Parts: structure tokens; C-alpha cells; sequence
């Protein structure tokens, strides 16, 4: 219902679902999952990302634009934005 | 011969519960079957194939008063006489 | 610059199934009451 | 004459799950009124969601909580009491 | 037999609040440097009176001075069985002036 | 055994340092006192790692729930654990 | 009975006393030598114990020095023991002057 936007031609916003749908089922804890994700993106786009992961949550950070990827994953929500 | 008659889920959930409530009276199908065996097999089946939180019953006279998500309560009849419900929560 | 660390956090989790195991007396042995 | 035949709480909690259904044994004759007895007294009591059914001939699957669970016989009734949220 | 304890980071915790809020930037002026410390040593003590330890002792001590082209070393050593006793210490430092507490504990028996 | 402070249930001693200790003990209930109330998500923590941030060191971290539970390695002594009314509250910070 | 502000100050006497020099020149016209290193380090040690015997105090002492070439290669200096409360524990010291980057750690125990 909700998807904040990112930069276009659909470089990470197609990467973030892709990855992020193997992480939800290859893992329980969220530790495993949002790690993954997260040291995948370093490793190819940016220096730091962060990420959130959980049923329910509200947050608000600062970050760079277009670098701020919010989706409703199945029952879950994963966030994810770059900064640093 | 499944006499399904209450309703509320997706129809192919529909077809599943009943492939997997007659895969039950296959497994149990003696004069020395219990029902709870079935039971534990259409939760566990249900649990592992649609997700967890189900909950399987049997029987032909009684009367339960249950909590249940919404399109995910089945009740039916049976030519044999085997009321069954099932319902995640 | 800064030093760093990496505080990994968790959550605590307490979970196990048993079987109900319908009728088959109040007292064990039947003859006492017979 | 209660009879536990699987239960999981403390010998306390388990003791007020045998006097609580023979209070409501005393005051309520349907099993729909003893079993909302039981289960809004121990969600008083306790804080959370209990679910109780009472019937005769009856089997069900159910996750439950850690020692938040009694499957039990109080005279000739099958009373299955256990926690979920 | 303890079965209330100590643990270093709630006489840390004493230690670093009576800092902030009673040094609130203070210069060394050299005519009251020992009785601000004189000062702030019993409030301190005052606070681990509440520090909720029954027997365990304290040996309050405090440094208290000013930063100027100056390089220094402090250090103490621990000396009970790590079971029982414990110790706690904190810095805090501004531009100018630098005050350090370091509280013990030792529980009686 | 968690010992009783003038706020809550705190694990004594902790891992924290008190001016940030009884910030916390003050503002948890304090903020959730004075317009705010438990329907609320996490509008809650939000205003507490700001108010955080204005005063104390600039990063900070907030977990509160009725379940949770966490190892981790941190700042030294910027561990503040407290159940209050059968809810946990684990802040720390971190460099 | 004593204290180990004061056991800093006498290690601090002889350190400065023995090689320390007010004005600042002499101190680099003796830089660090491989010939002259080892009368460096006994002599620093030996009027070091001279200082402490100075001291008629009962406890009992020992000392290690360490003496670092330069700032580039790094050190970490780490003490623990196991001793009584009341009257025992330790003393370390860094010093610098220009090139020579001298450590020294005593121990002091009762009896």
C-alpha cells in the first residue's frame, strides 16, 4: 500500500524486493535477514546502508535522497535507506 | 463423500482441505482408527502447507464456540457421519 | 575519524507441544471400587 | 471429581483451574456459561487471552503458551483450558 | 551468600550525573579546588548511601584539577575475590579542567 | 534481581551512567504521562532518542516492548535496562 | 600505610633526576644508543631501588622497566595481579622525552 521512492531506471528498487524476498524465507531471526541485506547492498552499491525489519515499528531517520526504500513484504515490513 | 456446510475461506484452500481430510480417513481407516490421529494430521498437514495456527476437529455430536481469522474456517459433513471443522486463529 | 563497535542486538524467546489424549476411571484401579 | 489428563501450568495454576471449573460446575448447568466463567476468570486473574472448551467427545490440535495449558476431566466433563495471546 | 550484589555502572551512574549537573563547566580557581572536591566528595557519599549496597564497602576517591600542556597517567589495581567485590569509575573532562571518580566496593562478610 | 529505583524495576547495578539514567527514569514516564498514551507505536521512542540527542551524546539506540531480549557489544557503560509495569526498556549508545 | 601518588613521585625523581634535564638540549645529544642502552636501563633501575630502599616502609617491591626506540611501531602496556585489599597494588608510568619512550610498572605488596 505503501513504497517510498529511489532513483530510477529501477537499480536498487528491483535489487531491494529480489533480495530481500530470499532473505524473509532463508532465515527466522531478523538478524540474519537484515544483514543480509545489508551487507549485500555495501558490497554493491554504497559504503553504509541500514535496515529494519519486524511486523510493527515506526521510525525516522535522515538519509540521502532517493536513497530510501520502505515496502510491505508479506506479513512483514522491511525498510532500507542509505546513509553516511 | 464430503457434505461441505459452512464456508469461508478460498475455494482452492476449499479443495485442499477436503483432499487432505480424505487423505486422514485413509490413513485412518479401521474399526480401530481414532479420530484424533486424523486430527494431528490435517492440523500438522495444514500447518506445513498453508502456514501455522491451525486447528483440526472431529466428531459428529457436540459444540464447540471458537475464535477464527476470517477466510479460514471450514465445517462440513460427511455420508459416514464425520462432522468436520477446521479454522486457523 | 571515530572508533566503532557493532552492537548486535536480539530478541529473548521462551515454545514445546504436548499431545491430549482423550478418555480410556477416576480411580486407576477398578476393582476397588467394584 | 476432577481428573487431569494433560496439563501444563504450575500445581497452583493447575489447582485454580480445578477450582474454578468446579465453581462453575456449582453455578452454571451449560457448558457455553461454565466455560465463559472459566475463561474470563483466568483472563481476569491473569492478563492475556485464555480459550476454554468443554465438551464430552471432542479432539482438537492447538499451540498454546509455555505451562498455559489443561486437558482435564472435572466429574464427566472434558475441560480444555489454555492461553494464546 | 549475596544475594543483593554490586555491579560497577549504577555507582557509574551516581558518579556521572553528580559530575555534569554539580560541575557545570566550573574553572580551577586555585582558592577552592580542594573544597569543591571536599564538597562534591560527601555528596557523592551521600548518593551511594541510596546506591542500595548493604555490605558492601566504598572507597570514594576523587581528582579534581586543570589541563594545561599536561600529560598525566592514573591507574588502580583490584585486589577480591571477582565473585563478590567490585569497583567503578568515571572521567569527565572539559576544555579546561578534568575531574575523575573512582568508588569501590567490597562486600562485607 | 532487578532492584526498585524511585521510576521502575532497573536491573542493579547496570551498564549506564546516571544523569543519562534518571533523564530516562524521568522521561520514559514523563512522556508517556503527559499526551501520550500506550495505543501508540513508535511515536513514543521517537520523541524519547530525540530528546536523547538534544542533551546527550547524538546516537542513540531504543528498544521497548513486552518481549525482547538482546546480547550485544557497545559504547561502554551506555546500557540502560528497565522493566516499568511489565514492560521492558533497553536504550544504548552507540559511537 | 602509604601511597602510590607518592611511589609515583619517587620513580618520578629518579627517572627525571637521572636522565631528565630542565633545558631541553642535552636530552637529543643523547639520543637512543645500542651501545649505551644497557647502562641506561641498569642504572635507571638500580637508582630507581636506591630511591625505594630510601623509603623504610615494610611492604615488599619489584620493578620492570621497558624502554621503546620510537612512536612508530606501537606498544600496549597491561598489568593485573593478585594481592589483598586493604594495603597492596601496583604503579605504572609512560615517559617521553624526544626519542626514548620509557615505561615502568612496580608491584607492592604487604608483608
Amino acid at each position: 500500500i505503501d513504497m517510498p521512492e529511489n532513483s530510477e531506471m529501477k537499480s536498487m528498487k528491483n535489487d531491494a524486493f529480489s533480495q530481500a524476498k530470499f532473505a524473509v524465507e532463508n532465515y527466522k531471526f531478523e538478524n540474519k535477514i537484515s544483514s543480509h541485506i545489508k551487507k549485500f547492498f555495501d558490497e554493491k552499491y554504497g559504503p553504509n546502508w541500514h535496515c529494519v525489519v519486524g511486523k510493527h515499528f515506526n521510525a525516522y531517520v535522515s538519509y540521502d535522497s532517493k536513497n530510501f526504500i520502505f515496502f510491505y513484504e508479506g506479513q512483514l515490513a522491511i525498510l532500507l535507506y542509505r546513509k553516511g | 463423500k464430503a457434505i461441505i456446510n459452512s464456508s469461508d475461506m478460498q475455494g482452492d484452500l476449499l479443495q485442499e482441505a477436503q483432499d487432505v481430510i480424505q487423505s486422514g480417513i485413509e490413513n485412518n481407516s479401521a474399526p480401530v482408527l481414532n479420530i484424533e490421529a486424523a486430527c494431528k494430521y490435517i492440523k500438522e498437514n495444514l500447518d506445513k502447507k498453508f502456514g501455522p495456527t491451525w486447528q483440526c476437529i472431529i466428531g459428529e455430536g457436540y459444540a464447540y464456540d471458537v475464535t477464527v481469522q476470517n477466510n479460514t474456517l471450514l465445517f462440513m459433513f460427511y455420508n459416514g457421519n464425520l462432522a468436520v471443522l477446521i479454522f486457523k486463529s | 575519524i571515530a572508533e566503532l563497535s557493532e552492537h548486535s542486538v536480539n530478541t529473548e524467546r521462551v515454545g514445546m507441544s504436548h499431545k491430549e489424549g482423550g478418555w480410556p476411571f477416576k480411580k486407576r484401579i477398578e476393582k476397588d471400587t467394584s | 471429581q476432577p481428573v487431569i489428563k494433560n496439563s501444563d501450568m504450575s500445581v497452583e495454576m493447575q489447582k485454580e483451574v480445578e477450582e474454578v471449573a468446579k465453581k462453575a460446575i456449582d453455578y452454571c448447568n451449560t457448558d457455553k456459561e461454565i466455560a465463559t466463567f472459566i475463561k474470563d476468570d483466568f483472563r481476569s486473574r491473569y492478563h492475556g487471552t485464555w480459550h476454554c472448551i468443554v465438551g464430552r467427545n471432542f479432539g482438537s490440535f492447538v499451540t498454546f503458551e509455555r505451562s498455559y495449558y489443561i486437558y482435564l476431566y472435572v466429574g464427566q466433563l472434558a475441560i480444555l483450558l489454555f492461553k494464546t495471546g | 551468600y549475596i544475594k543483593n550484589r554490586f555491579y560497577p555502572s549504577k555507582i557509574q551512574k551516581i558518579i556521572k550525573e553528580l559530575f555534569e549537573d554539580r560541575l557545570k563547566g566550573v574553572e580551577y580557581d586555585p582558592n577552592n579546588a580542594n573544597q569543591l572536591s571536599e564538597r562534591l566528595v560527601l555528596e557523592l557519599r551521600e548518593k551511594i548511601k541510596r546506591g542500595k549496597v548493604p555490605r558492601y564497602k566504598i572507597g570514594v576517591q576523587v581528582v579534581f584539577g586543570e589541563i594545561k600542556g599536561q600529560g598525566l597517567r592514573i591507574a588502580s589495581k583490584c585486589l577480591w575475590d571477582v565473585q563478590n567485590d567490585n569497583y567503578a569509575s568515571y572521567t569527565y573532562t572539559s576544555e579546561k579542567v578534568y575531574c575523575t571518580g573512582i568508588v569501590f566496593g567490597c562486600y562485607f562478610e | 534481581q532487578y532492584k526498585t529505583f524511585m521510576g521502575a524495576r532497573v536491573l542493579w547495578p547496570p551498564e549506564c551512567a546516571d544523569d543519562i539514567l534518571e533523564g530516562a527514569i524521568r522521561e520514559t514516564q514523563d512522556a508517556l504521562k503527559k499526551f501520550e498514551i500506550a495505543r501508540e507505536g513508535q511515536k513514543i521512542a521517537e520523541h524519547l532518542k530525540k530528546y536523547m540527542d538534544d542533551h546527550f551524546d547524538p546516537y542513540w539506540h531504543v528498544f521497548f516492548g513486552k518481549n525482547f531480549g538482546c546480547q550485544a557489544v557497545h559504547n561502554k557503560n551506555r546500557f540502560i535496562y528497565f522493566y516499568i509495569e511489565k514492560t521492558a526498556f533497553l536504550m544504548y549508545q552507540t559511537q | 600505610e602509604y601511597i602510590s601518588e607518592e611511589v609515583q613521585k619517587a620513580i618520578d625523581d629518579s627517572v627525571k633526576q637521572v636522565f631528565g634535564i630542565k633545558d631541553d638540549s642535552s636530552q637529543v645529544t643523547i639520543t637512543y644508543n645500542k651501545d649505551k642502552v644497557n647502562l641506561w636501563t641498569q642504572q635507571i633501575i638500580d637508582y630507581t631501588i636506591r630511591g625505594l630502599n630510601k623509603l623504610g616502609k615494610h611492604f615488599k617491591y619489584c620493578v620492570t622497566a621497558i624502554l621503546q626506540q620510537t612512536n612508530h611501531a606501537g606498544i600496549s602496556v597491561q598489568i593485573t595481579a593478585y594481592q589483598d585489599t586493604n594495603t597492596d597494588g601496583s604503579l605504572i608510568q609512560c615517559y617521553e622525552i624526544n626519542d626514548i619512550y620509557a615505561i615502568v610498572s612496580v608491584f607492592a605488596m604487604a608483608v
